[PDB]
This record gives C-alpha cells, sequence and structure tokens, in this order.
C-alpha cells in the first residue's frame, strides 16, 4: 500500500506476527549490510502446483553479508519481513494461503522416523513443494532422506485449514496482488544456532485453483522477498562450510 | 457477560493427571525384568502429547504420580510379604544400573522414592528444569552439522527435529525386597500434571495418528468422514 | 499427638485433584522466562480465530485440498442451495475439525454466538449476490430460498466485498449446548442461496470457488473439560 | 478428632525431602563450634580453585606424572598445534577428572565462564610467543593457526610472564549446558599454536615443559544434583 | 509505463555503485540498492540515485 523501506531496498495488509515488532534483546549488528530485502528465485504458480515451502533464515543463507555473517559467528538471532508478489489480471482468479509457521517441522518420506538428512531438511532460496498424496520412500539400498509434505496435510499431521491459527496472509488476486508479514523471533532462547536450526517456515498453499478466462494451461509467476530485520550475531570464530552436496 | 471462562484456562487445560508410562517390574528367582528403565517423556501417550502440541512453546512446573499394582503370576499356593519398590531418578550423565542390587541403587545424590505397596500412590513435584527459557514442542532443526571437512558423513548426521538424545534422564524402577519362592509381577503407572503452564505460540492440533516422536505421519491419512455438500 | 480423624476419601488418587507435594528436586534455580511472542492465556482464544471449513466432504473430494473449496458458477441451478450444514461446531463433520471444534472436542459444554467468513475467490469482474441464513431450529430445515429468507439472513455482493460475515448470534432454551449430537440441544442451520445469480463477462471464468471460515465470538465459552475423540492410540 | 484427609503421596519415603523428625537423643549437649580455618559454604568455591589438567593423556604418559606436562620445543612444528581439547569441563577427559570436572560430575547442568591458566616451566634464557585460542563451536575444530587466529585468543610471551590467563566466556544459545557429551550443548574448543618459536640460547635445555590449570569464575554455577559416574562399588 | 490499465506486474529497478562485475542477474542486481514497481498500481517510478562517490566531485 505505502513505501517500505529498509536499508538500500525499498517495497512498493501487512500482519505482524503475534502483534510482536522484531526487537533487538556485544552482538556484532549489521545495520546495513543484512537489514535489506533479498529477493529469492521466482517460482511460477500453474493449474496444478501443490505448494511451496522455505525455511528461515536458511532461505538467506547465501544471501550477501548476512550468510557471511550467518556462518562466521556461532549464534545468532534475526526477525524477517516476508514480502510474496504475485500480479494477475482481472480475469484470472485464485488466492495463496501464505502461513509463517514456527518451528515447521516436517515428515519424512521413509518408515524410519527422523531420518530426514541435513541437505534435504536445508533447501535453502529454492525452497520445496508440497504433494497431493504421501508417496512412500521404497529405496532401502539409498535412502533419499527428505521431506514428503502433504499439501492437506501441511507436511506435519495437522489439517491445513487450521493453519490459519499461524501468522497468515491470504492473497486473492480479485483483491491485492502481494502479501507482507513481519515476523518477530520467535524461539525458546534468546539467542541460538542459525546453521542448525531454522526459526521460522514460509508455506505458500493455492487455497483456490488458478483460472484465467477458458485458457487450458496458465501460469503467474510468484517472487518471496524476505528483509531481516534487527539482525545481531555473537560468538565469531572460523567460517563455517555445511555440507549440501 | 456473566459466563466465564475460567475452566478454558492453560492451567485448567492441563489441571489432569495423564497417563505417560506403564512399566513392568517382576521379583522373582535372579532375560528378566528386576529392574525396568524408562526414559522420561510425554510421547509414549497420545492425548496429553496432542494437548500439549497445540502450542509450540511451554513451561511448566510437573506432578508425576505413580500408581503400582501388583499380581502373581501363575501361583499355585506360594505368597509374598507386602513389596517395597524403588523409583529413582538417574539424570544425564549418572551411572545407570545393570542389576537390581547395583551400588547406584545407594542413591546417594540421586532422588529416589521408597513406596510401600497397598498405600497411597506415591507423589512428587519436579520445577522447570528446561535447559532453555522454555520447552520446545517442536524443534525445526538439527543438533549436528555436517561440514565439508568432515572424515564421514555420520559425524555430522543427526535426527531431524531432536535436540538432545539424553533429554531428561529415565526413571530405574525396582523391587528393593528379595525374590519370594513365588513370582510377583507389578506394574507401575505413571501419571503426569502440568501445573503453572505458560504456552506459547498456538498450533493447529494433530489430526492424524502420531507416528514415533516427530510429526512423521504413515497411515490412516483420510481423517474427514464423507458427507452431503446440501446436506445438513 | 494431636488427635485426627480419617474422612472417607483418604488415600485415593483423583487425577483432577489439587494437593501439595513433596519436590524431588530442592533448590532448583529455574531458568527464568522471556517475553516469548504468542503468550496464550485462554484456549477459547484459539477458538476465536478463523480457520477454514472443509464444507465440502464428498466422496472424491474429501481428506484434499478440494474439501475447503465450494464450486460456484453462473450455470448454477438457482433454486437449490449451495451448501447447507447444522449449526453444531463440535459434532458436525464440516464443523468438527475445525480449530473451533477440536477445542470444543475437549469440552462436554459450548456456549456463545458463532462468527462465519466466507470468502469469494473469483475473479474481479465476476459479481453476484448470495443469501446466507441462519435458521433457528424447531421448523424444516429450509430447502430453499423462500424458507431460508424467513429466518436470520444476510445479502452478501460479491463485486463489492469479496468477504461477507455471518454472525449467529447465541439464542438457545438451555444456557449451554451440548458438544454431542443431541436433538434437545440442537443448534440450527445454516444454509446459502443464490439471491440475484454470478454474471461475468467473456473471457472470464465462469466458475469459482468460495472459502468458509469458522470462529467464536468474545461471548464464546465452554465446560466440562473432557477427553476429545479425535485422537486414538493402539493398545 | 479433627477430620484430616490422606492425600496421595502419604507413607513414601522421597530421600530428597526436608521433614522433621523425632530425636532420638533428647537433651544432647552438643560440644560448640570453634573457627576452624577453611570454611567452605558452597561446593563452587571448590571449583574456582585451579587444579592441574592432565593435558597429555597418551598410552605410555597417562596415569603418570607425564600427564600433566605438555612437551614444548624449539624444534617442534610451528605448523602444527601444541594442545587440543574440548570445552566440555565434565566429560572431557582432560577435564573430567579436574577438581572443576569433579565438582561438576556430581550435578546435570552448568553454566559460567571457564579460566585456563597455562605455567611456562622452562629455563628463564627461553622466550617465545604462544598464542592460545578459543572457537565457539558452530565450526570446524580449528586445525590451524589461520584458523584458530579468527576465534577468541591471546598472545603470551614467555620472556615477560611464565603464566598466561586465557578466559573463556560464557557464550551458549542454552542458559544452561549439560555436564554430560552432547552436540547439543556443546561449549567449544580450545587449541594452542606457536606464534613465533621457543628461542635459546648455547648451554640451555632445547626442551622445556609446560602446564595447564583450570578453574571456574564468579559467574559459574551447576544445577540439578547427581551421582558421580567415577566411584564405583562392587556389590 | 505506458501500457494497457488492464496490465500489471513488478520491475526491479537496480543502481549497483562501482567496483563490482555490473549485474548480468536479478540476483545480483538485488544486493545493489534497488526499487520495486507495480505496474497495476502506479504507472511511474522514481529511483533515486544517492551521491556515494570516492571523490567530492566525478569528471563528466
Ligand atoms: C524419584 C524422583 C523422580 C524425579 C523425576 C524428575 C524427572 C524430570 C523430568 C522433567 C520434565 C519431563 C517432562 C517435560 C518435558 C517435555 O517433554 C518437554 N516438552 C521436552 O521436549
Amino acid at each position: 500500500v505505502l513505501q517500505l523501506t529498509i536499508g538500500n531496498s525499498t517495497i512498493t495488509n501487512s500482519v505482524v506476527a503475534y502483534g510482536r515488532w522484531p526487537e533487538f534483546i556485544q552482538p556484532t549488528e549489521p545495520d546495513v549490510a543484512t537489514c535489506r530485502f533479498y529477493t529469492l528465485d521466482t517460482v511460477m504458480w500453474g493449474k496444478e502446483s501443490k505448494g511451496w515451502w522455505w525455511k528461515l533464515p536458511d532461505a538467506l543463507r547465501d544471501m550477501g553479508l548476512f550468510g557471511q555473517n550467518m556462518y562466521y559467528h556461532y549464534l545468532g538471532r534475526s526477525g524477517y519481513t516476508v514480502h510474496v508478489q504475485c500480479n494477475a489480471s482481472k480475469f484470472h482468479q485464485g488466492a495463496l494461503g501464505v502461513f509463517a509457521i514456527p518451528e515447521y517441522c516436517l515428515a519424512g518420506d521413509s518408515d524410519k522416523q527422523r531420518y530426514t538428512s541435513y541437505a534435504n531438511a536445508n533447501p535453502g532460496e529454492k525452497g520445496g513443494k508440497f504433494y497431493s498424496q504421501f508417496n512412500r520412500d521404497t529405496a532401502v539400498t539409498s535412502p533419499k532422506r527428505e521431506f514428503c509434505p502433504v499439501d492437506y496435510l501441511l507436511g506435519c499431521g495437522v489439517l491445513l485449514g487450521n493453519a490459519f491459527v499461524y501468522p497468515h496472509q491470504i492473497i486473492n488476486l480479485r483483491t491485492n496482488n502481494s502479501a507482507t508479514i513481519v515476523l518477530p523471533y520467535v524461539n525458546a532462547m534468546a539467542i541460538d544456532s542459525m546453521v542448525k536450526h531454522n526459526n521460522w517456515g514460509i508455506a505458500i498453499l493455492p487455497l483456490s485453483p488458478l483460472d484465467f478466462a477458458q485458457e487450458s494451461s496458465v501460469e503467474i509467476p510468484i517472487t518471496v522477498t524476505i528483509a531481516p530485520m534487527c539482525s545481531e550475531f555473537n560468538g565469531l570464530r572460523n567460517v563455517t562450510a555445511p555440507k549440501f552436496q | 457477560q456473566r459466563r466465564s471462562r475460567s475452566e478454558s484456562t492453560i492451567e485448567s487445560f492441563f489441571a489432569r493427571g495423564a497417563c505417560v508410562a506403564i512399566i513392568e517390574v517382576d521379583n522373582e528367582e535372579p532375560a528378566q525384568k528386576l529392574f525396568a528403565m524408562w526414559r522420561i517423556t510425554y510421547k509414549d501417550t497420545v492425548q496429553l502429547r496432542r494437548k500439549l502440541e497445540f502450542f509450540t512453546y511451554s513451561r511448566f512446573d510437573m506432578e508425576l504420580t505413580f500408581v503400582v499394582t501388583a499380581n502373581f503370576t501363575n501361583t499355585n499356593n506360594g505368597h509374598a510379604l507386602n513389596q517395597v519398590y524403588q523409583i529413582m531418578y538417574i539424570p544425564p550423565g549418572a551411572p545407570t544400573p545393570k542389576s537390581w542390587d547395583d551400588y547406584t541403587w545407594q542413591t546417594s545424590s540421586n532422588p529416589s522414592i521408597f513406596y510401600t505397596y497397598g498405600a497411597a500412590p506415591a507423589r512428587i513435584s519436579v520445577p522447570y528444569v528446561g535447559l532453555a527459557n522454555a520447552y520446545s514442542h517442536f524443534y525445526d532443526g538439527f543438533a549436528k552439522v555436517p561440514l565439508k571437512t568432515d572424515a564421514n558423513d555420520q559425524i555430522g548426521d543427526s535426527l531431524y527435529s531432536a535436540m538432545t538424545v539424553d533429554d531428561f534422564g529415565v526413571l530405574a524402577i525396582r523391587v528393593v525386597n528379595d525374590h519370594n519362592p513365588t513370582k510377583v509381577t507389578s506394574k507401575v503407572r505413571i501419571y503426569m500434571k502440568p501445573k503453572h503452564v505458560r504456552v506459547w505460540c498456538p498450533r493447529p492440533p494433530r489430526a492424524v495418528p502420531y507416528y514415533g516422536p516427530g510429526v512423521d505421519y504413515k497411515d490412516n491419512l483420510n481423517p474427514l468422514s464423507e458427507k452431503g455438500l446440501t446436506t445438513y | 499427638g494431636l488427635p485426627v480423624l480419617n474422612t472417607p476419601g483418604s488415600n485415593q488418587y483423583l487425577t483432577s485433584d489439587n494437593y501439595q507435594s513433596p519436590c524431588a528436586i530442592p533448590e532448583f534455580d529455574v531458568t527464568p522466562p522471556i517475553d516469548i511472542p504468542g503468550e496464550v492465556k485462554n484456549m477459547m482464544e484459539l477458538a476465536e480465530i478463523d480457520t477454514m471449513i472443509p464444507l465440502n466432504l464428498e466422496n472424491t473430494k474429501r481428506n484434499t485440498m478440494d474439501m475447503y473449496r465450494v464450486t460456484l458458477s453462473d450455470s448454477a441451478d438457482l433454486s437449490q442451495p449451495i451448501l447447507c450444514f447444522s449449526l453444531s461446531p463440535a459434532s458436525d463433520p464440516r464443523l468438527s475439525h475445525t480449530m473451533l471444534g477440536e477445542v470444543l472436542n475437549y469440552y462436554t459444554h459450548w456456549a456463545g454466538s458463532l462468527k462465519f467468513t466466507f470468502l469469494f475467490c473469483g475473479s474481479m469482474m465476476a459479481t453476484g449476490k448470495i443469501l446466507v441464513a441462519y435458521a433457528p431450529p424447531g421448523a424444516q430445515p429450509p430447502t430453499s430460498r423462500k424458507e431460508a429468507m424467513l429466518g436470520t439472513h444476510v445479502i452478501w455482493d460479491l463485486g463489492l466485498q469479496s468477504s461477507c460475515t455471518m454472525v449467529v448470534p447465541w439464542i438457545s432454551n438451555v444456557t449451554y449446548r451440548q458438544t454431542t449430537q443431541d436433538s434437545f440441544t440442537e443448534g440450527g442451520y445454516i444454509s446459502m442461496f443464490y439471491q440475484t445469480r454470478i454474471v461475468v463477462p467473456l473471457s472470464t471464468p465462469k466458475s469459482m470457488s468460495m472459502l468458509g471460515f469458522v470462529s467464536a465470538c468474545n461471548d464464546f465459552s465452554v465446560r466440562l473439560l473432557r477427553d476429545t475423540t479425535h485422537i486414538s492410540q493402539s493398545a
């Protein structure tokens, strides 16, 4: 609706998660190097798309100096401002539910429990995608150790309809083309490791299927832009180099 | 406004004692269960687990109540004198019993309860013993990160959503009495009551059967039942 | 010492009692709390949160993402209703598994006004009027617009506002209703009809989907905590 | 007499309870105390006392007097570290059996800053610089000086001062760490490197020995008393 | 933007101070100063390039 300027990045309803604005608690605080909007890779919303999911701060691990501070320091905390952009014409119809889940633990694909690997559990800016059904992994010799989120189960054994208990925003193409959620730092500790722990999960679900006129196939872009807010790090040491394979 | 919400409060919602574990302890001539070690958690049962997982973070003082029920096993006319059960709390790091008469039962610094059968169920209270500022029902992360310089993938391999292997220790339950000529089998049921409960970040309730200590789901993934669209 | 008399009930364990107990870890320095966002002080706070309704529970649509979508169209039969469901916020299949219903299924009694928010997710070039009606119990469940008209109702213009809030006020013979199917504490019915039609121009989707959300109002209250039937454990 | 209700827990013996008991020797004239030197009011007072570290635990050196001596030399490889050990003051073999570690192994949780004092026991004609580094957990354990440099560190000139105090401040995600090996409450690493070298003149020993001591600071605290695993009894 | 009123879109307009590679991709231009411009809402966008220079004056 109005100008949204952070650092050196400006974006032309916005919901504050849990009514709490990001806030600070000698932590290293880059007021400019990290407090800015980083744009994730655009995804394509089609008529056969089940959904998308990203993990924060994992999605910003390779975003400018924020990732460098995240890997160099031991433990850091950061709020976020997520902005989802999806522009469509008056003749397009659809709705996206954008949910910011605290501790968005997801279910695996194998009978073995909690067997998902770090590489698969931390996809980065590409994120992942939900599925209509639960596909059980059958590669016993070389298990994929990847999540198997289910659209209507939200990937966590709960019903999608109740996901609105989480902070949420609905992009309904007939009325609005963008959503904005301001997430504070949510954790059981005032500050925690970012490389191993993800504080937030952004799930975008097509509540209503996309459609345009009488066209058989229609696809429109969705772009996610995340701004770290009041991010502070502590425990400076040699750089961490996670094995992503 | 005259109808109140005194019973919908978080304290009232958890003010009931929920069974979290059943432990079998047998006394017989010394492959055997003369002492049973049970790891402390509410995830062995679904009801209290589901109630707690309504939220993401919690902070509560616990109250444990032990109900012991003993019975004979194929006794003809062999009988036993009233038994005393030792329930010893072993926090992470402390030595664990290897037998029912091990030195660890001395309980020099490990708290223990000696319960006499036929008496009232043994009740004690525990404060908030969390390392962090609140309990984490859901942990979206690992405890180890696999690094490029790791010699093998197993160095950094860790269970997803697992924080610590030894969360809060175990309870070791034995029968202090020596073996009677006839076997006696007892079940100790542990009932956990949260108190002074505080919760944060509400979550939708579980809709499908639990499968393990995590959010994993395996079966019965079609909860909703058939109903007509325009049928009242 | 002091003469005492053991009253009946002694040596019993009532799981709902509130008695002081010895501390197994005395002089423990508990970790102090912090101001974590999202603190919840009442369970009815969760019920007040609107959550989507599985309005459509057909055999080929339930337990999917299609169970939350109700199809509207310009070719629909304007005489027949769009959707119909009883006002049972804990036993009705469409409301039982909602967050409100989930909280209610932990209690035996409920009392308060409900709030149903219907969101139209069609094109901005689609317009129409929808009649959303609540009928208190006692009479025939409205099978026609001429009947649903007679009960409480609201007209919702799709073009102007994409969301409509139908508030169902608390009207009950009893002070509390049961969270279980009971014809004595029956709550009423909710129905939807086409007031005029859905009108769309050319090059526009002629079929659209609407979503439903249910929430509790500030007057809502529950009573007599119990065990939910939704979660079960193999023994 | 007075009606009473026996609450659950009656007739139980909790070894950690604090109840009044009858005196078996009433009216006993206990011997009065005297002002004996060395009164201890807290167990953390003992932990605050510096005690030598078994830094060297090789097969042919452990459980001897050589396990407390770390050999320094002018002929040493300046690229390799002198000594390296994890910051686990109760589970690490080099710190577990220290007085600090002994006190910790009676508790489940610990929190506070540590203090490592390294004493050089060479000739007064020997000079050199030693880099003592603490690396918080999360990254690769420093295998080189260029890496350990990046973490907390101090440079220690042997010629000027024969002892150096490396203080490891309390930096933890959790308010308390466990006294048991746990990757979630991992504390970090401590490493030592040759900043320049050890330089000695002629007629001087070219090989020397350094000693290590560990202590707790005033901010140190422990929690959840437990039984130590160090002492065992044959049953 | 001089298109139809039925056309909508977002444009990322970025200024990158000198020193690094000229942005050949959105992932790079994102890292510098930038503004997002919604065509449907506003038909004109103002990208202000602030004065950031080592020297007090630049040559023409
Ligand atoms: C004989 C004396 C018995 C002493 C028993 C002390 C046991 C201490 C356990 C306290 C907490 C256990 C249950 C609460 C923790 C929850 O599982 C959290 N959500 C952890 O994820």
